[PDB]
């Protein structure tokens, strides 16, 4: 299971920027980690095989919504008004078992992980 | 294909299924589990239903192994069960699984799999978690079929290691129709017409976005199969083959199971009826998710039980009459959708919640549905692979809470210990499976060997009235005579015809002479005649009308006229005739005297004199001449319990018998008095305040005039009546031996009910023969009616049967069996079609088999 | 058949009937 994020780059804060994980069989729950240099990886959101359970942190229920495509095999996060305590290294995660979970140690497989920067 | 079910409405001798065929048997979460709140359980809408609208059930959540044993028990291949999703996922959305409840779930499949138990797993059995009620409108709210699906996933990952056939949801018409249309059932919006179709829509494409789950990604490394369970009722029409009554049972049939079947297992589409009656009330299928429902099942699972047919609110009868007939119900299936592949999911009955262990009437329902499905199977050509009696053990059943009782076994939920009990029909249902049909065990293999080569062959007739060859009466009964090759002939005089006045001092000389011709035309066939000199008929009592008018045989002095009567016909006839009967079944004369039980127990002990003044008259007077046999014709159906496991319906099939023969045969044969039985039951019944009936005890001199007074045992047998201990209400006879019967509508029977039965013949002879001793025997009465006017194949078949059963009572029994007489000769218009001969006497085909076997003296090897 | 009896199909009856012997 190979993840792959894509959409990273510099946004002007109260921009908005869409990352996707693109996977290479069975159905899987779809994870979002951002870690800044120094920090513990925190949860962003996730969403369940077909979409009915969305998980957000607190940090960025309102602003990012999950989403996916299961014929492309695609995971979408769509960040909009983002603010500087938005800028960390994006990672997707891909966990088996289509039960929603928050924490780290319940992915399988990881992204390389993609750049988000947020200048004013 | 839609609408080849109309077509349903304008000897079968199977016990045993198909090999492989496959038992199981059911239960639902919410009625079974308990421990609504425990481990983190997430809340349902039934439990909020509950404590709502009503007021530990059968605690199978704590008492996995205690269930486990009962499965063991039955001995069943597969146990349906369903996962309480609140159980699972409390607020349905798929966060954090609560895994207490996954550990129950995985310990169930882990057991059954090392037991050798094939689970079929039934996601949603109406349970929905109250917080998808709540925040969305359950089924109401489309958002649900993602909901669902995602439980499902989860289901599939968690179980489909070692489940191969998962049911998406239990009966998705009552979820809608009681949901949402009665309020019947949680959430109970009542009225609301729009949330019934809108729901059903869902839970179609909820289940349709399961099945492609499944199939695309689970089944290439699990391999199983997915249904869902369509529940229904059945219906014929009020007015027999009324087009158009037909046409409303169509629709009836359609607004239940085809709402849901068309889309799933038919074209794609609901039933163009149901668009039509409901153009805008009904959602509508895009002609891409109609290509993406059909076809979403791999095989029918069909549920038929008693939720689909009560309460009145439940289905639309559409003035047509309610039906309980499986075996149509699968013909519909199959017209409809084409041969599917069928499997029973949920099928039963329910009894009252008083009745503990002994529920008698749920084998019989058993049985019937059973046997249901075999012709199903066997005569239709139905695809049914297999059956789930429900349910496994006593719970808690929805609205009628714990009023009615479904399970195999008995569970009393005010012990702590809720011990599950086999209940009569457990014991019925593992007998079942380990035979895979009806007990295959009454039935000895046949016997090769013979008669004695003086066995009397006979055939009856009842009374003939008067009218040699002149008489063109008899003509045309050695017309049928000559086509039989009988050896005995057995017929009945009319006694107000010899003495029309009871008096010897006015004999119908001219009657005597008719009867005369019968018998000395006879014996120019080579035929011997047993005369009948007393046959009470139901139409004809037989009395001449002035000892009717003088109390018939509640007047002791009708049996001194029977005397006189006896001593005439000796006289006139026994020169030509050696065998007599006195009265043919004086036993069953009971009920003519219907009123007070005293009364029918006088009457009898007057025609027990009868016949010991008629028999010691000719053994004094007329045997030293004429060297002849005298005795009397008792009914002697043979009697079985009802429910078999009850010991209290063995005791109650030996009292019937003692009731029925020993209430003559023990006087006139063995002791002069009645027997023991009956006397000291009837004390028990008069001592206990029930019933103001005495049997007399009898005089010294009657024990002696009656004691001894037979020259043989004549028997007249037809059938086996099933019998039922109840304590009855009364003083007639009826009451006093405490039985009811119960019909198995399940045997070969004839047109009047008449159970084709045979081995219950030789049962009785080894009854008569032990309880009487070595006596000789003839079976002077044997038969069954017939619709069937040239090929009587029932007649055929039930004599083949019962002469090879007294052939077996001959061979291997040791039983003095004499004589069988076939019943009857000839029929009446109006009667019963019980003859070899037609009213026109045409003769049947039975004759020729007969023949056969009289020819070969039995059944030769 | 009536639905909302646990004898829906009248098994159970109490009535012997008469014999062949007596429907003549």
């Amino acid at each position: 299971v190979q993840l792959v994020e894509s959409g990273g780059g510099l946004v002007q804060a109260g921009g908005s920027l869409r990352l996707s994980c693109a996977a290479s069989f069975s159905p899987y729950v779809g994870g979002w980690f951002r870690q800044a240099p120094g920090k513990e990886r925190e949860f962003v959101a996730a969403i369940s095989w077909s979409g009915g359970t969305k998980l957000y942190a607190d940090s960025v229920k309102g602003r990012f919504t999950i989403s996916r495509d299961n014929a492309k095999n695609t995971v979408y996060l769509q960040m909009n008004t983002l603010k500087r305590e938005d800028t960390a290294v994006y990672y997707c995660a891909a966990r088996r078992i289509n039960e929603v979970l928050t924490t780290a140690p319940d992915y399988d497989f990881w992204g390389q992980g993609t750049q988000v920067t947020v200048s004013s | 294909f839609s609408g080849d079910g109309r077509a349903i409405w304008s000897l079968f001798l199977y016990d045993t299924f198909p090999k492989n065929f496959f038992w199981g048997i059911g239960t639902g979460a919410l009625q079974v589990e308990g421990s609504w709140k425990k481990d983190g359980k997430g809340p349902s809408i039934w439990d909020h239903f509950i404590h709502t609208h009503l007021k530990g059930s059968s605690d199978s959540y704590i008492f996995l192994e205690k269930d486990l044993s009962a499965l063991d028990f039955i001995g069943v291949s597969f146990y349906q069960f369903s996962i309480s999703w609140p159980r699972l996922f409390p607020d349905g959305i798929v966060t954090v699984a609560n895994a207490k409840g996954l550990q129950y779930y995985s310990t169930l499949l882990d057991a059954l799999v090392l037991r050798n138990i094939e689970p079929i797993v039934t996601l949603y059995h109406w349970d929905l978690p109250l917080a998808l009620q709540e925040k969305y409108g359950g089924w109401k709210n489309d958002t649900i079929i993602d909901i669902f699906n995602d439980y499902a996933t989860y289901c599939f990952q968690m179980f489909g290691d070692r489940v191969k056939y998962w049911i998406t949801i239990h009966n998705p018409y009552l979820v809608a129709w009681h949901g949402y249309g009665t309020g019947m059932h949680a959430p109970g919006e009542k009225g609301n017409l729009a949330a019934v179709y809108t729901v059903g829509h869902n839970l179609i494409k909820a289940h349709s976005k399961v099945w492609h789950n499944y199939n695309t990604h689970f089944r290439p490394h699990q391999k199983g199969w997915l249904s869902i369970t369509l529940g229904s009722h059945w219906i014929e029409p009020q007015r027999s083959e009324n087009t158009m009554d037909i046409f409303k049972c169509q629709q009836s049939m359609v607004s239940v199971l085809g709402w849901f079947a068309n889309p799933i297992h038919g074209d794609g589409d609901y039933p163009e009826g149901m668009r039509k009656k409901l153009f805008s009330v009904l959602p509508i299928f895009s002609e891409a998710e109609k290509h993406e429902m059909r076809g979403t099942a791999d095989f029918f699972a069909f549920s038929f039980g008693p939720n689909n047919f009560k309460p009145l609110n439940t289905m639309a009868k559409m003035g047509q009459n309610v039906s309980l007939n499986l075996r149509e119900a699968l013909n519909w299936i199959k017209l409809e959708y084409n041969n599917p592949r069928i499997l029973i999911a949920e099928n039963g009955w329910f009894t009252d919640s008083r009745v503990k262990t002994e529920d008698t009437t749920a084998i019989y329902m058993m049985k019937n549905f059973l046997s249901q499905v075999l012709q199903a199977i066997r005569l239709d050509e139905i695809r049914v692979f297999g059956y789930t009696a429900w349910s496994l053990l006593d719970g808690f059943e929805w609205q009628d809470a714990y009023t009615i009782r479904r399970g195999l076994f008995y569970v009393d939920f005010n012990s702590k210990q809720k011990e599950r009990k086999p209940k009569s029909s457990a014991h019925y249902y593992k007998q079942i499976i380990r035979e895979n049909g009806f007990s295959l065990k009454e039935s000895t293999p046949d016997v090769q060997g013979q008669f004695p080569c003086d066995f009397s062959w006979g055939v009856t007739e009842s009374v003939l009235k008067p009218e040699c060859t002149d008489f063109v009466n008899i003509k045309k009964q050695l017309e049928m005579l000559a086509r039989m090759k009988v050896t005995h002939y057995r017929f009945a005089l009319d006694w107000a015809s010899v003495l029309p006045t009871g008096q010897l001092s006015a004999v119908n000389r001219q009657a005597l002479r008719y009867y005369r011709c019968v018998v000395s035309e006879g014996l120019k066939l080579g035929i011997s005649a047993m005369v009948t000199l007393y046959y009470p008929t139901h139409a004809h009592l037989g009395l001449p009308e002035p000892l009717l008018h003088a109390d018939g045989w509640l007047n002791p002095s009708t049996a001194e006229a029977f005397q006189a009567y006896a001593g005439l016909c000796f006289q006139e006839l026994g020169d030509l005739v050696k065998l007599w009967i006195t009265i043919n079944e004086p036993n069953r004369l009971s009920d003519i005297y219907n009123r007070s039980g005293n009364d029918t127990y006088g009457a009898a002990h007057n025609l027990l004199v009868a016949h010991a003044l008629a028999w010691r008259l000719y053994d004094r007077q007329f045997r030293p001449s004429q060297r002849g046999a005298v005795s009397l014709s008792l009914h002697a159906d043979w009697a079985e319990p009802a429910n078999p496991y009850a010991d209290s319906h063995w005791r109650a099939a030996e009292r019937f018998l003692q009731f029925e023969i020993a209430w003559f045969a023990e006087p006139l044969f063995k002791t002069g008095d009645y027997p023991a039985a009956m006397r000291e039951y009837i004390a028990s019944k008069h001592r206990r305040g029930l019933s103001s009936s005495a049997l007399p005890r009898l005089t010294e001199a009657e024990r002696r005039l009656l004691k001894g007074t037979v020259d043989f045992c004549a028997l007249n047998h037809f059938t086996t009546r099933f019998v039922m201990h109840e304590q009855l209400a009364g003083s007639r006879y009826d009451s006093d031996r405490d039985i009811q019967f119960l019909q198995d509508i399940t045997r070969l029977s004839s047109p009047t009910r008449l159970a084709v039965i045979p081995w219950g013949v030789r049962k009785l002879l080894r009854w008569v023969r032990r309880n009487y001793g070595d006596m000789d025997i003839y079976i002077t009465a044997s038969g069954i009616d017939d619709q069937a006017l040239e090929d009587d194949r029932l007649r055929k078949y039930y004599l083949g049967k019962y002469l090879q059963e007294v052939l077996k009572a001959y061979l291997i029994d040791k039983v003095r069996i004499k004589g069988y007489y076939a019943f009857k000769l000839a029929e009446e218009k109006s009667k019963p079609r019980f003859g070899f001969f037609t009213s026109d006497f045409k003769a049947k085909s039975s004759i020729q088999f007969y023949n056969k076997v009289i020819s070969s003296r039995g059944f030769p090897f | 058949p009536d639905v909302g009896s646990s004898d829906p199909l009248s098994m159970v009856g109490g009535s012997q009937g008469r014999s062949p012997s007596y429907e003549s």
